[PDB]
């Protein structure tokens, strides 16, 4: 399927396999969130990020 | 409520939470006994009672 969709034409596909455990990461990846605190707009906020 | 009390007529935003919007007559107007004179009402015909 990865090689059929190599071109991007107009949309973005990833394929994946069903997660073995539901609810579980097997990569284990962190889930991090920065809050900010004095209110700065939501595009300043990406810009940081 | 609104001259001699508070009144909380909604909110405004600031610092990203939510906070209160009070109305209330400036403190010396609310001091005597007699507050009552100073403060004004229209009635149905608009007329200041």
């Amino acid at each position: 399927l990865f090689g059929q969709y190599a071109a991007d034409r107009n949309a973005l596909s990833y394929f994946l396999n069903l997660p073995p455990i539901p609810g579980l990461s097997l990569t284990g990846g962190f889930e991090m969130y920065a809050q900010n605190k004095s209110g700065k707009d939501y595009d300043a906020i990406q810009q940081d990020v | 409520s609104a001259t001699i009390g508070t009144y909380y007529v909604n909110d405004f935003p600031m610092l990203g939470k939510n906070f209160q919007v009070n109305i209330r007559a400036l403190g010396d107007f609310r001091n005597t006994q007699d507050a009552l004179k100073n403060i004004y009402i229209r009635s149905s015909d608009n007329k200041m009672i």
